[PDB]
């Protein structure tokens, strides 16, 4: 009928973890895959990554950052509330082989998204360096969790309030300039961050994979809402990805397409806030 | 015989009213009008009536019409007997009477259409089903069927909840099977729910079929993408047979330069946002949709007409840009006329060369190639036409992602599942039908395939 919320955890301001009862998805989910959710009958469908699974509990875990109407409304949900629709696991699993040294880069909520991939890379015998990017100290989360599946962790804050000062890319550029051996870079975060990572590694010829985050509706290949240009060819991220070779992605097109509904997104958020002012 | 050559018209809402909403345009017959139209039928013998041969499932059209005429003074009995006859061959008459391209089927074959207007068979079938639904007469006939069910203890899985899968499931349930339908989207109905808009197929008609399936004891599991959520091998282990009704739900997108500019939608995305997500009610509903002042719809089938008329209801000036001639359009003639009435503009013998953007990556114009007539070929002449939005509606095809994951399943080069004379696939015990075996086709063919596959499954499991 619907999907029970087993547990909710506030990981940082605006970053909410939900453990959801879904034995089918837990049984089949692999690192890198995602779900579409819809909260209620008037809601929209949105994609969220499967950040963890617990087969013994028949559960999956998603971590949703509050960025607009649907994720703000989701952030109010409690354990024992229900998510009306959860479709998964979607997308192609991350490709896990022995590469050598893998640098996993998570920006913001991308830190939750990279955890299952980092864990799978480590289990395959890779040397794993995880770069975690946050805006400021109070947004830092899952440092210990990522350390548990990494050989090295580098935490960055834009303002230097915790860890290394600067962007994810500053930490990565430091590793490159030190001459560290790097066989693969995986980036998950805001499109602006993934573009910046791709542009930094391209001159060095370092293989770089990004998990793309375009607009999605059905998430099953029916519509092309999620389309991207990769190596000059149109691909649908929900079925052909969402991971692609970052050096072949048209980043400016992806960012253009992600901005298209900005005015309507604002109208919807403003309506929700306006209608809950009285108390 | 003497022929009454003019059809009894069905009332329709005014253009000015109906372009302000997504409500049904054609209001259908009343009892008095339906009986008058039925009286025009010449009652050709069933063994040769050309309308019957033109109906893809060969409904006894003169028979159900006669049931109306013989009960002029008892509309409830008339409709009950007519619907009983129709249901011998068709599970979905409220839908097919609305959406069949009858001019290519029953009505195009009707004798009266050679000298005048053919019998309005679709609207009579629709009337029978609608009147029955409004008065509980269909429920009476369904309960009569349910009384006759003898459970047989065997389980069948249906993949996909479009007309093929819904129809197969109902027939299998009537035969005593325990049926589960698995559906990837959050609501069943397939194209009936996300593709065809409410202004010609009201959602209550589809919801009625889901209520019937509930009463028949069919289980429906939404949010199950077979191949991902549950594997095909897991279904084969759990079920005695499987029917694949997964449709042709991938958009055909030609590699035009600029096709990823903002404001360009596939028809599937545009229509799913409108119909399934109710984006025309934004922000009451949360899914947005954006149309500019001028919309181009590329194509000439029902999908194109539905996208164009939806965009017009969102306030745009709308153009159909079609690569062939008017006579070659494949949309239902009735809906092409409705689109003309509602103000859709039409341009023929044109096809896009490229889409042109502005600095922000938004669509600004389309460079069009002129065509001449046998396939159309470009004349070499091109011109640029300004547009804010474009909707691509040049056809759909099956999802090869799903199909390649099904172990042992033979599929042709167009993505159609290969089946034998019993609709059985290359995997024994796995059957398929509808758009999954035909490519894009019709609702009535998907319904017919679901019934044929249910009979084949019964034969296979009974032997
Ligand atoms: C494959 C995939 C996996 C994702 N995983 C996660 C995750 O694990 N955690 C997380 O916090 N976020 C994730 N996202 C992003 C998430 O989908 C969006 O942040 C969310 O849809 C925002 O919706 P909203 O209504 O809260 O805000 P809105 O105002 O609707 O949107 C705000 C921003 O989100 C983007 N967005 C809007 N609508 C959509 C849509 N339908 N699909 C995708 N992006 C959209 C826009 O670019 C916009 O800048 C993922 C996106 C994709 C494509
Ligand atoms: C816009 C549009 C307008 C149309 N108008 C008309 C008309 O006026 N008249 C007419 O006769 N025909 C029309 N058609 C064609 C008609 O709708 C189809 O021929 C008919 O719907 C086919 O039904 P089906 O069940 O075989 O396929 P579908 O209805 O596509 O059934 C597939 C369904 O199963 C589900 N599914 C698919 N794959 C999977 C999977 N791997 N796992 C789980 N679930 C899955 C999907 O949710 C989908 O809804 C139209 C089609 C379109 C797109
Ligand atoms: S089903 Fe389609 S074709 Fe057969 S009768 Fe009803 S309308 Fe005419
Ligand atoms: S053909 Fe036209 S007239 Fe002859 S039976 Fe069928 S409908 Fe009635
Ligand atoms: S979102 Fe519909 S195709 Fe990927
Ligand atoms: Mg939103």
């Amino acid at each position: 009928m619907m999907f029970k919320i087993l547990r909710k955890e506030r990981l940082a301001p605006g970053i909410n973890l939900f453990e959801i009862e879904s034995p089918r998805i837990a049984k089949h989910a692999k690192p890198g895959q995602f779900v579409m959710i819809r909260l209620h009958e008037k809601g929209e469908r949105i994609p969220l990554t499967i950040a963890d699974v617990d087969i013994s509990k028949g559960s999956i875990t998603i971590v949703a950052q509050e960025v607009g109407k649907t994720t703000r409304e989701l952030g109010t949900y409690e354990a024992g509330d229900y998510i009306l629709d959860v479709l998964g696991p979607l997308g192609k699993p991350s490709h896990i082989d022995y590469f050598g040294t893998v640098v996993m880069i998570g920006g913001g909520v991308g830190v939750a998204e990279i955890y299952p991939v980092a864990k799978a890379m480590k289990e395959k015998g890779n040397y794993v360096i995880s770069i975690l990017g946050f805006r400021t100290k109070d947004l830092v989360f899952w440092e210990d969790k990522l350390r548990s599946v990494s050989d090295e962790v580098i935490v960055t804050t834009n303002d230097g309030s915790y860890g290394m000062k600067g962007f994810t890319t500053h930490a990565l550029q430091k590793l490159i300039e030190e001459g560290r051996k790097i066989d693969l870079v995986h980036a998950v975060g805001p499109a602006i961050m993934m573009k910046a990572v791709a542009e930094l590694t391209k001159p060095y010829g370092i293989k770089t994979v990004a998990s793309l985050n375009p607009i999605m509706v059905d998430g099953t290949g029916m519509c092309g809402a999620c389309r991207v240009t990769v190596g000059g060819e149109v691909k649908f991220a929900c079925v052909d990805g969402p991971e692609f070779d970052a050096h072949l992605v048209d980043w400016d097109q992806l960012m253009n397409r992600l901005a298209y509904y900005r005015d309507l997104e604002k109208i919807s958020l403003e309506k929700w806030e306006r209608e809950r002012r009285m108390v | 015989p003497r022929l009454i050559k003019d059809r009894v018209p069905t009332p329709e809402r005014s253009v000015g009213e109906r372009v302000r909403d997504f409500g049904e345009v054609n209001l259908g017959y009343s009892w008095e009008l339906a009986l008058r139209e039925a009286e025009r039928c010449l009652q050709c013998p069933v063994e040769y009536a050309p309308c019957i041969k033109g109906c893809p499932v060969h409904i006894n059209i003169p028979g159900f019409i006669k049931a109306l005429r013989e009960n002029r003074d008892n509309p409830s009995k008339a409709v009950r007997e007519a619907l009983r006859i129709i249901w011998r061959d068709n599970t979905l008459p409220a839908i097919t009477g609305r959406v069949c391209p009858q001019e290519e089927q029953c009505e195009g074959a009707c004798v009266v259409g050679k000298v005048g207007d053919p019998i309005n068979i679709g609207k009579l079938e629709r009337f029978v089903a609608d009147y029955a639904r409004e008065h509980g007469i269909d429920d009476e006939l369904l309960l009569e069927e349910i009384k006759g069910i003898k459970r047989n203890g065997k389980k069948v899985a249906i993949i996909g909840a479009g007309p093929a899968g819904l129809t197969c499931a109902a027939d299998l349930a009537k035969m005593g099977y325990e049926v589960t339908i698995y559906e990837a989207l959050h609501q069943p109905g397939g194209v009936l729910i996300y593709g065809i808009p409410e202004f010609r197929l009201p959602k209550e008609i589809v919801k009625k079929e889901l209520e019937n399936l509930r009463r028949l004891g069919v289980k429906i599991e939404t949010n199950v993408l077979v191949g991902k959520t549950i594997t095909f091998e897991e279904l084969r282990e759990e079920y005695d047979a499987i029917f694949i009704g997964t449709g042709a739900g991938t958009p055909r997108i030609y590699p035009w330069p600029g096709v990823n500019l903002n404001g360009i939608y596939s028809a599937n995305e545009f229509l799913t946002r409108i119909n399934l997500m109710k984006a025309y009610k934004f922000p009451e509903y949360d899914t947005p949709i954006k149309v500019g002042k001028r919309v181009a719809v590329i194509g000439g089938g029902n999908t194109a007409m539905d996208a164009a008329r939806s965009a017009l209801r969102l306030g745009a000036e709308v153009w159909i840009l079609y690569r062939r001639t008017r006579k070659e359009m494949t949309a239902r003639e009735e809906e092409i006329k409705h689109a003309e009435e509602e103000g859709v503009k039409f341009m023929f013998l044109v096809t896009p060369k490229r889409f042109i953007g502005d600095e922000n990556g938004n669509l600004k114009a389309i460079e069009l190639e002129k065509m001449k007539l046998r396939r159309p070929i470009p004349t070499g002449e091109t011109f640029i036409m300004e547009f804010d939005t474009a909707i691509i509606a040049i056809g759909q095809t099956p999802n090869k992602t799903f199909l390649e994951t099904v172990p042992g399943l033979k599929v042709d080069e167009w993505g159609r599942i290969v089946v034998d004379e019993n609709l059985m696939t290359s995997i024994p015990g796995v059957f398929a039908g509808g758009d999954a075996i035909r490519g894009e086709a019709t609702v009535i063919l998907a319904m017919g395939d679901g019934r044929k596959a249910a009979k084949a499954i019964h034969q296979y499991l009974s032997k």
